[PDB]
C-alpha cells in the first residue's frame, strides 16, 4: 500500500489506467458492444463511399426500433433496404433475450432476498410490467385473429 | 373547472406535439396552462390527430357499423378499431342511425409565451456557453483597443499569453504543432521552397506596415 | 517514355496476379523441424529476457524469486569499463522515471499501395 | 436514370477540363525536358513559368465559380420554401431532406 | 498451339488476360464429397459466437455464447458434459491447447481467463485490454496467447507470468481475427481497415501488409498442412502463401456479402460461413465453390437469424461443427455413398467478365 | 481587423487552440481538417499547411477529397514540384481511384508536357484498370496525332479486354481514317482470334455476329461481294 | 449536447508510447506460477 | 414436426449430464501411490 | 526497446587520455536536457585521483540526430559546437 503510494507521489499516477467492467457500467458497456456490431454489419453492406454521416442515421433507426420494441410499436420504417431491416430485427432480437433473461433472473434473485440493490427492485419493476403488458397486448391480438 | 377547449389552446397543442413528440405528454402541459397531460393525451387521441376519420357515412359503413353493433354489443373501442373512426363518433352516428327508425387578453400572453418556448432549443449549457464565447471576445476586443490606445502614445505593451492550465500545455504558436512532413519524394522542389520564404517574408513584411 | 520506371514503382501487376491459377499443385511446404525450433529458441530467448526485465524493474522485492562490462567507447583509444551503481535501497530507483505521457511520430519511408481489384457498381437507387 | 459513379463522374469531369483546356490553345492561337541528378536521384524538369500560372489561375477561378455557384444556391435555398413552421435555417434544411426522401 | 505468342508478342507471356484464361481452363479441381445435416443441438440462451474443439482426442467440444456461458458438448452423442460461467458479457473467442490443458476464453468484458481443464475453474486471468476483445490464438511451442480486440493492438501475453509481453501496432480498427503460426511471421492478423499483417515479433513491427480486400477482413483460418491463411472480406475469400506474403488464389466468393467464419480441412474443405445462411464449400486448392447450401433458421424464429457466426471442423475433418445466430449448433456432416457421378457439384465454369482468376 | 504583427500573432494562436482542440477530440472529421489546413494557407504559411493535410492523411488516407484539395493547395500556390510527388504518393497509395489518375494527367496537360502523361499511360494501363482509361489513352495520341502510337495502343488493348466493342472499336478507329490496307489487317487478326481462341468460349453468340457483319459489310463498301460472300460460309462452317 | 457516442474506440497505439509506471496491483502478485503440461 | 430432413436429429438439452467437478482432462499420474 | 540500447556516444577528448575508465551505468538516470524524457546515464571520471565527474547530460538519440557527443554536446566531427556548424556549412 505504501510502495504504491510513495511510487505516485514521485512518479504521479498512470495516464494509462483502464477501467474493468463491473455492475454499474455493464449496461453501458454492453451499448456500445451493441452499437458496434451494428456499425459493422451494416457498412459491410453499403454499395461504396460512404463511412461517417450514414452511421449517425442508422443507429437512430436502431434506437427508435429498440424503443418501438420496448413499447411493442411494431416498428415500420417506410421505405427501409430491407436486408437493414433484417439486420436490426435481428439485433435487437438479441438485446430481447439478454434483456429478458435478466428480468427472469433477477426477480428469482429477489424472491429469495440474497442482496438486491435498492435501484434494482424499481428496475425489476419496471421490466416486468413492460413483459405483463406485452403478454396481455399478445394475448389480446391472438384472441381477435 | 373542468374547461373547455378553445382554438387557441387547440394551436399550441398541435405545434406541441409536432415537436416534442406524441409521448412527452408533461412537456406539452407546460406551454397549455389550465390543462393536463392526461387532457392534453386525451384530446390528441380522440380529436386532433389528423390520422382521424371525420367525414361522411357511406352505406357499407352504416351497414358494417349495424353489423359490428350486432354481432359485439356495446365494444364501442373495439368497433372503432374495427371502423377505423374516433369511438364517440362512431356512437354518434350509432345513435343517428338508429333514428333513422323514426315514429384574447390572457390567451395572446399564453400563446406569446408558447411561441417564445418552442423556439428556445438550447438548454443552460449551450446559452452559458454563448454567453461565456460573448465575454470572452468581449475581453480580447478590450484588451487589444487597449494596446492601440497606449500605441498612440508610443508605449508598447505586449499581449498577454493565455495561462498554461496543465504542465505540457502547447503553444501552438511557437512551433509547428506535430510536424508530420511530407514523404521525400523525387520531383526536386528546391526552387519551389526558396519563392515561398520569399512570399512568405514578403507577407510578414507587409502585416507589419498596412496591417492586412 | 523518358521517365518509365519513376511512376508509382511500388506497384506492379504481379502483385495482383494469384500463383495457385498456373497450377493447382503448387507445393507450398510446411515449416521443416530444423526451421521451428530455429525460430522458437531465438523467440523464447527474446520473450524470457523481456520478463526479466519487467520483473526486475517492478519494485515488489518478491520478484527476483521468478527470473556486462566492456565497450569500445570511441575506436581504439578507450576501453571502458561499465559498472552498476549500488543504490540506496530507500531513494526511489529509476530517478528519470515519471508517468509522463508521450505522442509517437509515424515513421514511413514506403507507401503500401491498397491493391484492390476492379474499377459491377450500378445503384438501384436503393440502399 | 441513376447517380454517377465515380468513375465515369472523374471522366467526365477530365473531358470537360480538356475541352476547357483545348479552347484556351484555340484562343491563344487566335488571339495571336527532364534532367535527372548525378549527385542524388533527384529528378528535374523544366518549365515555363506560363502555364503554372495559368493552371493556378483556372483553378482558384473554378473553385470562385463554384463557391458562387452554391453561394447563390444557399440564398435560394433559404428564400424559396416558408410552408412548414421551423425554428431556425437548420429545421428548414433538415425538413427539406425529409422532403428529399419522399 | 495458342498462336497469341506469335502474333501479340509480349513481354511477359502469362501477363495476357488470355494466356492466364486457357491455363485455368486446362487444370480440373479435386472432387470433394458434398456434405448434409447430421444434427442440430439447441440449448444456449443466446447466440453462439465462438467454437473451440478439443485438440487431443474429439469427445467434446466447447461453444462460447452470448448467454455469457461457455457449454460444453459432447461431440459424438451430442450430448451436454457441463457449463461454464465467469464472463459478465458474451464470449467473443474460445481457444483451447494442445500442449496443455488450458481453455483460454475471452469476452468483450475486456477480461482474457485461462480455465484450468483438470479443474474446471479459473486460472491467473489477463489484463490490459482498453475495450473488449475478440480473439485468443493459443502460439504453439512458445506458451504465448495472441489477443486483440477493439484496441487496434495485437497483446501478446506470457503464459506463466501474466505480463503482456510483446504489443503490435499496426492496425487502424478493431481486429477481427489473429492466428498463430510457428514460424516467422509468427502471428497472422484481421482488421476491419481492410488489411491483413504479417507479424514479427522479434522486432515488434509488420512484415508484410496485405491490402487486397476491399472491406473489413472479418475472418482467417490457418490451413493444417501447406503453410497458408485463407482471408474473407465480405465478398471475396483470397488463400494467401505465407513467408512470402503471396496471394496464392481467388476463391469463386462472389455473391456471399460479409462471410462471418472460415475453417479448413484436412482434405482442403474450406468453409465459409454466410451472414444470409447460406453456407458455401470451397476446393482450397482451385478456388471453386463445389456446394452451397441454406439452413433452416428454427421452427420460430427471425429471417435474419439464419447466418452462421463460427465454424470448426473436428480433427478427423468429417465433421463441421457450425454455432449459429438461430440459438442453436448444427453438426455438419460429409455425405459418404457419393461418387463423382450422382454428385459433381457445381459446374467448373470460370469467367473473365468477374476478373477474380 | 488585424492592425499589427502582434495582433495577428495573437489571431493565430486562438484560431490554432480552437481548430487543434476540435482535432485532438475529434480524430476524425475530415472536413475540420480541411478548413483547419485552409487556414494555414491564408496565412501564407505553407510549411505548416503541408503538414494538418499530412497529419489529415496519417488519419484517413483513403478520404479522396483530402487528396485532391491537398492536390490543389500546392498547385494554387505554384509548388508543381510539390504536387508531383504528392500525385505521386497519391496513384501509388491509391492505384484504383481514378480520379487520382486523371488528376495527374490534367495538370501536366495543363504544363504540356506530353510525355509525361505518355509515360504516366503507360504504367497505368500496364495495372489493367478498365476500359474507361484506354479510351481516354486513345484519345490523348489522337490529340497528339500519334497515329503509329495509337495502333500499338489497341494492339495491347484487344489484350486487355477480350471482347467485340473494344476489337469493333479499333475498326471505326480505322474505317474513319480510310486506310484500306490496315483495316483488312486488323479485320483478318479479329476473326482469326476468334477461331483460334473457340475453345475458350470467351465470345457469345450475339457476340461472334457483330464481328461477321461488320466484317463483311465493310467488304461490301469495298466493292468485293465474293470475299464477303465467302466468309460467310466460313463462319457458318466454323461456328454451326 | 455533451452526451455522445463513439466514433472510435481508444486505440492502444497512443498508450504504447507513454512512458510506463511500475504501480504494483493486487492482482498482478505472483500466483499459478507453474504451468502443467498435458501428456 | 420434423425439423429438418427427419434423418437430423434434434435434441433439447437443458441440465448438464456429468457434474461440474468432473475434470474434463485426466491428470496424468506416472507413479501410482498408495498414500 | 528498452533490452536493446545503443553505446552512447562521448567525444575522445571528453574521455581524456588514459586507456582504461571505469564508467557507471544508471539505467534510468536523469532526463534529457533537450528531450526532457529518461535514458541510461553513464557517467565517469578522466583519471581515478580527478575531482570533476562528467555525466551525459542528453540522451544518444538527441545526441544522434545532432550528430553530437553526450557529454559536451559538441559535433563528434570538427569538434565545434552546433551553432557554428550549421554556420559554416
Ligand atoms: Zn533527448
Ligand atoms: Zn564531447
Amino acid at each position: 500500500y505504501i510502495g504504491n503510494l510513495i511510487t505516485r507521489q514521485f512518479e504521479g499516477r498512470s495516464n494509462e489506467i483502464v477501467k474493468t467492467t463491473t455492475k454499474q457500467r455493464l449496461d453501458a458497456y454492453y451499448d456500445l458492444e451493441l452499437r458496434n456490431s451494428v456499425m459493422d454489419d451494416i457498412l459491410e453492406m453499403m454499395p461504396e463511399s460512404i463511412r461517417q454521416k450514414k452511421a449517425r442515421t442508422i443507429l437512430q433507426h436502431l434506437s427508435e426500433a429498440w424503443r418501438c420494441w420496448k413499447a411493442n410499436i411494431p416498428w415500420d420504417v417506410p421505405g427501409m433496404p430491407a436486408p437493414i431491416k433484417k439486420i436490426i430485427e435481428r439485433y435487437i432480437k438479441s438485446k430481447a433475450d439478454a434483456w429478458v433473461s435478466a428480468a427472469h433472473y433477477n426477480r428469482e434473485r429477489i424472491k429469495r432476498g440474497a442482496h438486491v440493490e435498492k435501484t434494482m427492485v424499481k428496475k425489476n419493476l419496471g421490466r416486468l410490467t413492460r413483459l405483463w403488458i406485452k403478454n396481455e397486448q399478445e394475448r389480446q391480438r391472438q384472441i381477435q385473429k | 373547472k373542468g374547461g373547455v377547449w378553445t382554438n387557441v389552446e387547440d394551436q399550441i397543442l398541435k405545434a406541441a406535439v409536432q415537436k416534442y413528440g406524441t409521448h412527452q405528454w408533461s412537456k406539452v402541459a407546460s406551454l397549455l396552462q389550465k390543462k393536463t397531460a392526461r387532457q392534453s393525451e386525451l384530446r390528441w387521441n380522440e380529436y386532433l390527430n389528423p390520422k382521424l376519420n371525420f367525414t361522411e357515412f357511406s352505406k357499407e359503413e352504416d351497414a358494417q357499423l349495424l353489423d359490428l353493433a350486432r354481432e359485439l354489443p356495446n365494444q364501442w373501442r373495439t368497433i372503432a378499431d374495427m371502423m377505423a373512426r374516433p369511438a364517440q363518433v362512431c356512437v354518434e352516428r350509432y345513435n343517428r342511425l338508429l333514428e333513422s327508425e323514426d315514429s384574447e387578453d390572457e390567451e395572446k400572453e399564453m400563446l406569446a409565451e408558447a411561441r417564445a418556448r418552442l423556439l428556445n432549443t438550447q438548454g443552460k449549457k449551450a446559452t452559458r456557453k454563448i454567453r461565456e464565447r460573448m465575454l470572452e471576445e468581449s475581453k480580447r476586443i478590450a484588451e487589444l483597443q487597449k494596446r492601440r490606445e497606449l500605441k498612440q502614445a508610443g508605449i508598447n505593451v505586449a499581449i498577454k499569453k493565455p495561462k498554461k492550465k496543465y504542465g505540457t500545455d502547447i503553444d501552438y504558436n511557437e512551433d509547428i504543432v506535430y510536424e508530420q512532413a511530407p514523404m521525400p519524394g523525387i520531383y526536386d522542389t528546391s526552387t519551389e521552397d526558396r519563392q515561398i520564404k520569399k512570399k512568405f517574408e514578403q507577407f510578414e513584411r507587409k502585416v507589419n506596415r498596412k496591417g492586412l | 517514355a523518358i521517365l518509365t520506371d519513376q511512376i508509382a514503382k511500388n506497384v506492379k501487376l504481379d502483385d495482383f496476379i494469384p500463383k495457385r491459377q498456373s497450377n493447382f499443385e503448387l507445393s507450398v511446404p510446411l515449416p521443416t523441424k530444423a526451421e521451428i525450433q530455429e525460430c522458437t529458441a531465438r523467440t523464447k530467448s527474446y520473450i524470457q529476457r523481456l520478463v526479466n526485465a519487467k520483473l526486475a524493474n517492478s519494485n515488489n522485492r518478491a520478484s527476483s524469486r521468478y527470473v556486462a562490462p566492456a565497450n569500445l567507447l570511441l575506436n581504439n583509444s578507450h576501453h571502458i569499463e561499465v559498472v552498476s551503481k549500488q543504490m540506496d535501497p530507500l531513494l526511489p530507483r529509476f530517478v528519470g522515471k515519471k508517468a509522463r505521457k508521450v505522442v509517437a511520430p509515424t515513421e514511413n519511408d514506403e507507401v503500401v499501395p491498397v491493391l484492390h481489384m476492379d474499377g459491377g457498381e450500378a445503384d438501384p437507387n436503393e440502399w | 436514370r441513376g447517380g454517377i459513379s465515380y468513375d465515369q463522374l472523374a471522366k467526365l469531369s477530365y473531358e470537360k477540363t480538356l475541352r476547357n483546356l483545348a479552347t484556351q490553345t484555340q484562343n491563344s492561337s487566335k488571339q495571336d525536358k527532364v534532367q535527372k541528378d548525378t549527385k542524388t536521384g533527384k529528378i528535374t524538369i523544366a518549365d515555363d513559368d506560363k502555364l503554372v500560372n495559368k493552371l493556378a489561375v483556372s483553378l482558384q477561378s473554378e473553385s470562385k465559380k463554384r463557391y458562387e455557384a452554391r453561394k447563390r444556391q444557399m440564398q435560394n435555398a433559404k428564400t424559396l420554401y416558408g410552408v412548414e413552421s421551423f425554428i431556425n435555417d437548420k429545421n428548414k434544411q433538415f425538413n427539406e431532406k425529409l422532403s428529399r426522401e419522399s | 498451339s495458342a498462336f497469341v505468342n506469335k502474333i501479340f508478342q509480349p513481354e511477359v507471356a502469362e501477363e495476357l488476360i488470355v494466356n492466364r484464361y486457357e491455363k485455368l481452363l486446362s487444370q480440373r479441381p479435386e472432387w470433394h464429397a458434398p456434405w448434409k445435416l447430421s444434427r442440430v443441438i439447441n440449448g444456449h440462451l443466446g447466440w453462439v459466437r465462438c467454437v473451440a474443439i478439443d485438440p487431443v482426442d474429439n469427445e467434446w467440444f466447447i461453444t462460447g455464447s452470448n448467454d455469457t456461458t461457455m457449454k460444453v458438448w459432447d461431440l459424438a452423442t451430442g450430448k451436454l458434459k457441463t457449463t461454464l460461467a465467469g464472463h459478465v458479457m458474451t464470449v467473443r473467442d474460445v481457444a483451447v491447447s494442445d500442449r496443455h490443458p488450458y481453455l483460454f476464453s475471452v469476452s468483450e468484458d475486456k477480461t482474457v481467463k485461462c480455465w484450468d481443464l483438470e479443474k474446471n475453474q479459473i486460472i491467473r486471468d489477463y489484463y490490459g485490454h482498453l475495450s473488449g476483445v475478440r480473439t485468443v490464438s493459443i502460439h504453439p511451442t512458445l506458451d504465448l496467447i495472441a489477443t486483440a480486440g477493439r484496441d487496434s493492438v495485437i497483446k501478446l501475453w506470457d503464459m506463466r507470468t501474466r505480463i503482456p509481453v510483446i504489443t503490435l501496432v499496426g492496425h487502424k480498427g478493431p481486429i477481427n481475427q489473429v492466428q498463430c503460426t510457428p514460424v516467422d511471421p509468427q502471428v497472422v492478423s484481421s482488421s476491419t481497415d481492410a488489411t491483413v499483417r504479417l507479424w514479427d515479433v522479434v522486432a515488434g513491427k509488420t512484415m508484410k501488409v496485405l491490402t487486397h480486400h476491399k472491406r473489413s477482413v472479418r475472418a482467417t483460418a490457418l490451413h493444417p498442412k501447406e503453410f497458408s491463411v485463407a482471408s474473407a472480406c465480405t465478398d471475396d475469400i483470397r488463400s494467401w502463401g505465407l513467408a512470402e506474403g503471396s496471394l496464392l488464389t481467388n476463391f469463386e466468393s462472389e455473391k456471399t456479402g460479409i462471410i462471418n467464419t472460415l475453417s479448413i480441412n484436412q482434405d482442403d474443405v474450406l468453409f465459409a460461413g454466410g451472414d444470409n445462411g447460406v453456407l458455401s464449400f470451397y476446393d482450397y486448392k482451385s478456388g471453386h465453390k463445389y456446394q452451397s447450401l441454406a439452413t433452416r433458421e428454427m421452427v420460430g424464429s427471425l429471417e435474419g437469424e439464419r447466418s452462421v457466426l463460427c465454424s470448426t471442423f473436428d480433427k478427423t475433418g468429417l465433421r463441421l461443427i457450425t454455432g449459429e445466430a438461430d440459438k442453436s449448433i448444427k453438426i455438419w456432416k460429409q455425405d459418404e455413398t457419393a461418387t463423382k457421378e450422382s454428385e459433381p457439384g457445381l459446374a467448373w465454369n470460370p469467367n473473365l467478365s468477374a476478373k477474380r482468376f | 481587423d488585424i492592425l499589427d504583427l502582434e495582433e495577428l500573432r495573437e489571431y493565430q494562436r486562438r484560431k490554432r487552440t480552437e481548430y487543434e482542440g476540435y482535432l485532438k477530440r475529434n480524430r476524425l472529421d475530415m472536413g475540420q481538417w480541411i478548413r483547419y489546413a485552409q487556414f494555414e494557407i491564408e496565412q501564407h504559411d505553407m510549411r505548416r499547411a503541408r503538414s494538418i493535410f499530412e497529419r489529415a492523411l496519417l488519419v484517413d488516407s483513403s478520404f479522396i477529397p483530402l487528396w485532391i484539395r491537398y492536390i490543389d493547395a500546392e498547385l494554387k500556390v505554384k509548388c508543381i514540384n510539390h504536387a508531383r510527388n504528392l500525385m505521386n504518393r497519391a496513384i501509388s497509395t491509391l492505384p484504383r481511384v481514378d480520379k487520382l489518375w486523371y488528376k495527374y494527367l490534367i495538370v501536366e496537360e495543363s504544363l504540356n508536357n506530353v510525355e509525361i502523361v505518355r509515360s504516366l499511360y503507360t504504367k497505368w494501363c500496364s495495372l489493367e484498370p478498365g476500359v474507361n482509361a484506354w479510351n481516354s489513352f486513345v484519345d490523348f495520341e489522337i490529340r497528339q496525332k500519334n497515329w503509329n502510337g495509337v495502333r500499338e495502343i489497341y494492339s495491347k488493348y484487344v489484350m486487355a479486354h477480350p471482347q467485340m466493342q473494344t476489337w469493333l472499336k479499333w475498326v471505326r478507329f480505322e474505317n474513319r481514317h480510310g486506310n484500306t490496307e490496315f483495316t483488312r489487317s486488323v479485320y483478318s487478326l479479329a476473326i482469326d482470334t476468334v477461331a483460334n481462341l473457340q475453345n475458350l468460349q470467351i465470345w457469345s453468340d450475339m457476340e461472334v455476329a457483330k464481328l461477321v457483319n461488320s466484317f463483311a459489310h465493310w467488304e461490301a463498301a469495298q466493292q468485293e461481294y465474293e470475299r464477303s460472300s465467302a466468309l460467310y460460309q466460313i463462319a457458318i462452317e466454323k461456328w454451326p | 449536447t455533451s452526451h455522445r457516442p463513439q466514433l472510435e474506440a481508444r486505440s492502444g497505439a497512443k498508450a504504447a508510447a507513454y512512458t510506463p509506471t511500475g504501480i504494483e496491483h493486487a492482482r498482478l502478485l505472483p500466483g499459478h506460477t507453474t504451468l502443467k503440461y498435458r501428456k | 414436426e420434423h425439423p429438418y430432413g427427419k434423418e437430423v436429429e434434434v435434441l433439447m438439452e437443458t441440465k448438464n449430464t456429468q457434474s461440474p467437478q468432473t475434470p474434463l482432462v485426466e491428470p496424468v499420474t506416472e507413479r501410482t501411490k498408495l498414500q | 526497446d528498452e533490452i536493446n540500447e545503443p553505446p552512447p556516444n562521448i567525444c575522445e577528448q571528453c574521455l581524456g587520455d588514459e586507456a582504461n575508465i571505469r564508467m557507471t551505468k544508471i539505467p534510468q538516470g536523469s532526463e534529457c536536457k533537450i528531450c526532457t524524457l529518461p535514458f541510461t546515464l553513464y557517467h565517469f571520471k578522466t583519471s581515478k585521483r580527478s575531482n570533476n565527474i562528467i555525466k551525459t547530460l542528453i540522451c544518444v538519440r538527441c545526441a544522434t540526430q545532432r550528430n553530437i557527443c553526450q557529454c559536451c554536446m559538441l559535433d563528434s566531427r570538427w569538434h565545434i559546437p552546433i551553432q557554428l556548424r550549421d554556420h559554416l556549412i
